[PDB]
RNA sequence: GCGGUGGAAACUACCAAGCUGGAGUACGGUAGGGGCAGAGGGAAUUUCCGGUGGAGCGGUGAAAUGCGUAGAGAUCGGAAAGAACACCAACGGCGAAAGCACUCUGCUGGGCCGACACUGACACUGAGAGACGAAAGCUAGGGGAGCGAAUGGGAUUAGAUACCCCAGUAGUCCUAGCCGUAAACGAUGGAUACUAGGCGCUGUGCGUAUCGACCCGUGCAGUGUUGUAGCUAACGCGUUAAGUAUCCC
């Protein structure tokens, strides 16, 4: 299942952003965001190498 | 658990302590350890080692403790005197 | 030994205090005999129970 | 009987010691406030029992709102079994330290 | 599994023979199952087994060995790879070592399948050099 | 060498379609000084305030400067202050490294293990880039007990800007930044696959044993110590390689 990782790790990166910036000096959760903004990327770039129309729907969801 | 003996020898210069431990419900095999003839602490070595054991009861490490202690204790008076 | 199925808290003050000494000092895990996790959660209650007063932090000194 | 509430929220049990003097206001009042936690938490409060009063260790510094006064070698140990939402725990720390009859008092979560 | 299927092989082949150990297990692709079967015919090894573990069918491959010696197997095997992947090599019908004068064999892909010096040197075809061991 | 043209399809690439062991996710557990924030704690030290008592206390290789009849130090009580957190502490756990240990709470990262529960190669590395980055340093504001560069005095010394001693400022701590270096060391970039063992530790999983804590073997992951092969100029490293190979800087 690809599109509930996506929409998971944006879950992810929404709950843990209002975490992050209401705090703002947390060094150790910068990483975690980083990892999940680069694992999502890698994944995005991976449906949009399989396709046009559904990556586009992937983009239009969010 | 099987209990206990201290043995202690006097001679002028020099005490020994001698520790023989016994077993709890785990199957252990303790020597006597004796405690030596130079200044090197013979009560905390011994007690340590029973502290460290667990395997023995606080009834039993304090009966040798005492023990131990009672002949340190003659040991010192016959040392600063000469009893011999 | 002594684990007795029911965790350690600061509530049960009969195997602590087997575990420290008179003088209240905890001692360590090739003394008392356990695992390092039994040795680690003794030592997190025992620190408890010894802000909740349960425990002296020092006793004092005695002979005779 | 206490796993039925915990899809949900959050489980603790706050130790709390007492003065020795008083024995009116003391199971009554202390309740009253942990009724202040009912009005925050609303969950299966139970099991608020009491302890005896022993001899601690060594205790000092009361506090009293402009006593400053009393030491102390007993108290009485109330402890609370209770279950409540993870917000709102830092006001019954606040309410566990500014009340005169609760002197050091530290909450758990038992696991 | 890592970035190569025949230095999979090959050093399982080094690995395993390096520690006298006289058994392989490795994966069975194509290009394994070839070399295998170009590799059991020329004398160097002695048996190659399919089997499978979770329905995944494997090769067990029996080396050679002598009798009880200092160590059991004389001839140290000596395997090598050429064409690395980021490097690839290709020879014509020329350039198509003898390998130690022909001690050695150059496993090679061809257009008919892979061969070896001998079944690439008739056929005056010539490809991609696998490797060469001697 | 380049070009034209006719053939081959194993390998790279391409086109299409499946696959799961690579990689993830969902789920259930699990361990942790991972991080940050808030509360709370008690020894000790210093200073002040009282009661006592009266001549030294402190310090050293030996002394001295200092402090002390204006009552020192010592002892008991009363406050206040900041900073660090004894035993536990282990050849231990975690973090990517730097680092991280008094306890509790909150938010939150990451790891490990199982079942096929899901997708189907989504992988590795990474120029330039970006982040973090011990300590000392600097800007701004707090705070300042101990320690303590500079400094000052005493001593040793031919001399002493030094080691010793007595005072002692910046600094040390915190807020918000800048700085971006360290023997930032495992003196070892990262990743995958494969290649004896012994003795360990940590986390989980299965079976035995009891039916419950043990206890034995194990499946893995991580951490350590001796060590075969092989490598090495040697010392040594050796499944966590400095071995055999592949990739990337």
């Amino acid at each position: 299942s690809v599109e509930f990782q996506v929409f998971c790790f944006t879950n992810k990166i929404r709950r843990l952003t209002l975490h992050l910036e209401l705090h703002k000096k947390d060094y150790s959760s910068q990483r975690g965001l980083r990892k999940t903004l680069g694992k999502r990327q890698r994944l995005l770039a991976y449906l949009l190498k399989i396709n046009g129309v559904r990556y586009k729907e992937l983009i239009s969801k969010l | 658990k099987p209990r206990l003996v201290l043995k202690f020898i006097w001679m002028e210069k020099n005490i020994g302590l001698a520790l023989d431990q016994t077993i709890p419900g785990h199957g252990t095999v303790p020597l006597s350890p004796y405690y030596f003839w130079p200044r090197k602490d013979a009560w905390e070595e011994l007690k340590v080692l029973l502290e460290n054991k667990p395997w023995i009861s606080q009834k039993q490490m304090i009966i040798l403790l005492n023990q131990a202690t009672d002949i340190i204790n003659l040991w010192q008076q016959s040392g600063g005197n000469l009893a011999s | 030994p002594i684990q007795s199925g029911d965790r350690i808290d600061y509530r049960n003050m009969s195997l602590i205090s087997r575990f420290i000494s008179e003088q209240g000092k905890i001692l360590s895990r090739r003394v008392n005999r356990l695992t390092l996790k039994q040795q680690r959660l003794i030592t997190s209650a025992i620190k408890q129970a010894r802000i909740l007063s349960l425990l002296p932090f020092l006793n004092n000194e005695k002979q005779f | 009987p206490e796993p039925q509430c915990p899809p949900g929220l959050r489980q603790y049990e706050t130790m709390a010691v007492l003065r020795p003097d008083m024995t009116e206001d003391e199971r009554l009042t202390l309740t009253q406030k942990y009724e202040e936690l009912l009005v925050a938490g609303g969950a299966m409060y139970v099991e608020v029992f009491n302890r005896g009063v022993i001899p601690l260790a060594y205790s000092i510094k009361r506090k009293n709102k402009a006593g400053e006064t009393n030491n102390y070698l007993d108290g009485i140990y109330l402890l609370f079994t209770y279950f409540t939402k993870p917000e709102s725990i830092s006001p019954l720390e606040a309410a566990l330290v500014t009340d005169d009859d609760v002197i050091r008092s530290s909450s758990f979560k038992i696991r | 599994m890592g970035k190569d299927t025949i230095a999979d092989i090959i050093t399982c082949i080094r690995n395993a023979d390096m520690n006298r150990k006289g058994t392989v297990r490795i994966v069975s692709t194509n290009i394994t199952e070839n070399i295998v079967k170009i590799l059991l015919r020329e004398g160097f090894i002695e048996n190659a087994r399919k089997h499978q573990e979770r329905n995944k069918y494997f090769l067990v491959l029996t080396l050679r060995h002598r009798r009880n010696k200092k160590g059991p197997y004389l001839n140290t095997f000596h395997l090598k790879r050429v064409s690395r992947p980021g490097l690839r090599i290709y020879s014509n019908y020329q350039r198509i070592p003898r390998i130690l004068g022909g001690m050695g064999i150059a496993i090679l892909s061809t257009s008919r399948g892979i061969m070896t010096d001998r079944e690439a040197r008739l056929e005056g075809i010539g490809g991609e050099i696998l490797c060469y061991i001697w």
